[PDB]
């Protein structure tokens, strides 16, 4: 309120709030190498309107040799971002 | 009030209340100018010695559009405060018509009392009266006579209530001890004696 | 409310100043305005009073009206009625960000404050509020009033039992036309519909996207890294913050007529209380003998004790 | 894919087995499963709240009590005891906890019985003085008797002349647009 002499009363300041303790996280206990290391370097690379389609699940993904091996010409993400894609539990992942 | 308003202190509160409202209204104002909303300064020109072009646009639409909602907002509470403020003037003139030209016969609102005169005084951005109220306070022990029974014939009093039946002896106000001599002259004729749940005889 | 918590949003957001502070500052003014509401509107007599427990005059009855000792709270049965008939549609644990505040006044001593208005109103004589209480026994009461429509007590004590009788039964009509009744108690309900939308919808508000990706915190933040998260983290802040400026522009509105009607509110506990108001289709659509408060939930219900004159004759001038 | 903070507890359910989440009232998780077989509710609200202080003016004092809001008053004690506050004092410890009318802490003031014409607003009833806080004396009492032949009349009085402020115009501004 800004002043050395202040009158008397119930006078509003900040939001306390408790920081929390701990870390919890839960996964389950699936534990799987992922085909990456053969579903990308595959031999059967179809046409395009025969592209192939593969669900993937029950794995644990690794993310990293995408980005220390440049064999990439080009690399995009649309919905989602590309190195914190290492958070989260997914879904079935779709090979096109 | 000699006391009341000299050496004294936050019982005059409102109006500082209405400037400290514009203070920080205008404040805010200023402080907002010292904000960014999202863009690099806080100030023009600045950026403008530093900003090319569209980059440069961008930024400048961000801090007009902000500058633009922030202004807004100061000049939509000006309003509600406008408002709120002529409501209570419409009060000032209406006690300055009721209050201070006449007696406002009506009750407990032009000051805490019976509202003998009313004196304004100027002020900053506002008004303060001097209510010349009126408070009774003395107390007593009397008793009761709804009406008067003289012949085996009733007498409402007057009706603006207690007969001064202090020893049956004579007619009384609302607000002040005062005898009052019995006559036919005071009192009005109804019927005969019926409810008379106070009766007093020898009434001429 | 906004920015509900991350790390990443409260840099964000005290980028666009004292956002934070203006709005809680507006809403402790308003909070402080409800405050200054319920002392003005009911603590009007300073020395509270008794309940008096005679209970009984003549014949007339305050059934109900006050709350009674043989009852096991202390809020009357008329008032129990009202509490039963207003819906909603430890403490607040919701992180929503929002909270209603506990009112200032204890709602059984809101409810002792409308004890004492209606006892000493049942007491104490004309003169009650400018000064304390003057002893006067309630039937010189109302033949006092009788000078605010300016009759005799001819009205009254000639007429006395009759008059207690049109009292009571359409006091317990009251009891009928407040259990079996309907919309005709609106406006505490108009109050709460309003409330609830309002707030109901600045909840949906937060469930609301603005052009954004997600339309909720932390979604985004598993895939969001850098300016990409800024941009849609600004977008999400940009429409938290009009939604929730509207909503509190409007409940500063909201609270200026309820302010509006808090003089109103009051003026009808003075004037028709306290005194008689001798204006005229201001109180009640009668000549306004008395009136009584009640309470109710955030609001206030009137008991106008008016006066219908009816019958009809012919004469020559 | 769950992250955020909270406080949580087991379910309390009719749970299907085939759902996962709980999104109770619009988009609020509230409920989930452990991807190791438990189910849990999640009220993330660890707590909040705005803080005040009660303070008699730094003029005859300069001794605080601080008021927590959206608390039921045994967190507190956790969150100052390790140190989980966010106004992180330093020159501050637990003098008592009044808790009840459920507005929440009260760092620093005593309860009493003989509760006082109520100076400062503390949330539900209760008020503070010097620094206490009591509930509320809501007035002085007067029990009061009224028969019926019983009557008085004033016989003095005053006359009272008391202030009243009733604003009118406020500052007159105006604003360049330009400037």
């Amino acid at each position: 309120v800004k002043s050395f002499e202040i009158d008397k009363g119930i006078y509003q300041t900040s939001n306390f709030r408790v920081v929390p303790s701990g870390d919890v996280v839960r996964f389950p206990n699936i534990t799987n190498l992922c085909p990456f290391g053969e579903v990308f370097n595959a031999t059967k690379f179809p046409s395009v309107y025969a592209w192939e389609r593969k669900k993937i699940s029950n794995c644990v993904a690794d993310y990293s040799v995408l980005y220390n091996s440049t064999f990439f010409s080009t690399f995009k993400c649309y919905g989602v971002s590309a190195t914190k894609l290492n958070d989260l539990c997914f879904s079935n992942v779709y090979a096109d | 009030i000699q006391e009341s308003l000299t050496t004294t202190s936050t019982a005059l509160g409102k109006l500082q209340d209405v400037v400290n409202q514009n203070a920080q209204a205008l404040n805010t104002l200023v402080k907002q100018l010292s904000s960014n909303f999202g863009a690099i300064s806080s100030v023009l020109n600045d950026i403008l010695s530093r900003l090319d072009k569209v980059e440069a646009e961008v930024q400048i639409d961000r801090l007009i559009t902000g500058r633009l909602q922030s202004l807004q907002t100061y000049v939509t509470q000006q309003l509600i405060r406008a408002a709120e403020i002529r409501a209570s003037a419409n009060l000032a003139a209406t006690k300055m018509s009721e209050c201070v030209l006449g007696q406002s016969k009506r009750v407990d609102f032009c000051g805490k009392g019976y509202h003998l005169m009313s004196f304004p005084q100027a002020a900053p951005h506002g008004v303060v009266f001097l209510h010349v109220t009126y408070v009774p306070s003395q107390e007593r022990n009397f008793t009761t006579a709804p009406a008067i029974c003289h012949e085996g014939k009733a007498y409402f009093p007057r009706e603006g209530v207690f007969v001064f039946n202090g020893t049956s002896w004579f007619i009384t106000q609302r607000n002040f001890f005062s005898p009052q001599i019995i006559t036919t002259d005071n009192t009005f004729v109804s019927g005969n004696c019926d409810v008379v749940i106070g009766i007093i005889n020898n009434t001429v | 409310y906004i920015c509900g918590d991350s790390t990443e949003c409260a840099n964000l957001l005290l980028q666009y100043g004292s956002f934070c502070t203006q709005l809680n500052r507006a809403l402790s003014g308003i909070a402080a305005e409800q405050d200054r509401n319920t002392r003005e509107v009911f603590a009007q007599v300073k020395q509270m009073y008794k309940t008096p427990t005679l209970k009984y005059f003549g014949g007339f009855n305050f059934s109900q009206i006050l709350p009674d000792p043989l009852k096991p709270t202390k809020r009357s049965f008329i008032e129990d009625l009202l509490f039963n008939k207003v819906t909603l549609a430890i403490c607040a644990q919701k992180f929503n960000g929002l909270t209603v505040l506990p009112p200032l006044l204890t709602d059984d001593m809101i409810a002792a404050y409308t004890a004492a208005l209606v006892s000493g109103t049942a007491t104490a004589g004309w003169t009650f509020g400018a000064g304390a209480a003057l002893q006067i026994p309630f039937a010189m009461q109302m033949a006092y009033r009788f000078n605010g429509i300016g009759v005799t007590q001819n009205v009254l004590y000639e007429n006395q039992k009759q008059i207690a009788n049109q009292f009571n039964k359409a006091i317990s009509q009251i009891q009928e036309s407040l259990t079996t009744t309907s919309t005709a108690l609106g406006k505490l309900q108009d109050v709460v519909n309003q409330n609830a939308q309002a707030l109901n919808t600045l909840v949906k508000q937060l469930s609301s996207n603005f052009g954004a990706i997600s339309s909720v915190l932390n979604d985004i933040l598993s895939r969001l890294d850098k300016v990409e998260a800024e941009v849609q983290i600004d977008r999400l802040i940009t429409g938290r913050l009009q939604s929730l400026q509207t909503y509190v522009t409007q409940q500063l509105i909201r609270a200026a007529e309820i302010r509006a009607s808090a003089n109103l509110a009051a003026t009808k506990m003075s004037e028709c209380v306290l005194g008689q108001s001798k204006r005229v289709d201001f109180c009640g659509k009668g000549y306004h003998l008395m009136s009584f408060p009640q309470a109710a939930p955030h609001g206030v219900v009137f008991l106008h004790v008016t006066y219908v004159p009816s019958q009809e004759r012919n004469f020559t001038t | 894919g769950l992250t955020g903070t909270g406080v949580l507890t087991p379910s309390s359910k009719r749970f299907q087995p085939f759902q996962q989440f709980g999104r109770d009232v619009s988009d609020f998780t509230d409920s989930v499963r452990d991807p190791k077989t438990s189910e849990i509710l999640d009220i993330s609200p660890c707590s909040f709240g705005g803080v005040s202080v009660i303070t008699p003016g730094t003029n005859a004092s300069s001794e605080v009590a601080v008021l927590y809001q959206d608390v039921n008053c045994t967190d507190v004690s956790t969150a100052i005891h390790a140190d989980q506050l966010t106004p992180a004092w330093r020159i501050y410890s637990t003098g008592n906890n009044v808790f009840q009318t459920q507005a929440g802490c009260l760092i620093g003031a005593e309860h009493v019985d003989t509760s006082y014409e109520c100076d400062i607003p503390i949330g539900a009833g209760i008020c503070a003085s010097y620094i206490v806080a009591y509930t509320m004396s809501l007035g002085a009492d007067s029990s009061i008797a009224y028969s019926n032949n019983t009557i008085a009349i004033p016989t003095n009085f005053s006359i009272s002349i008391t202030t009243e402020v009733m604003p009118v115009s406020m500052a007159k501004t105006s604003v360049d647009c330009n400037m």
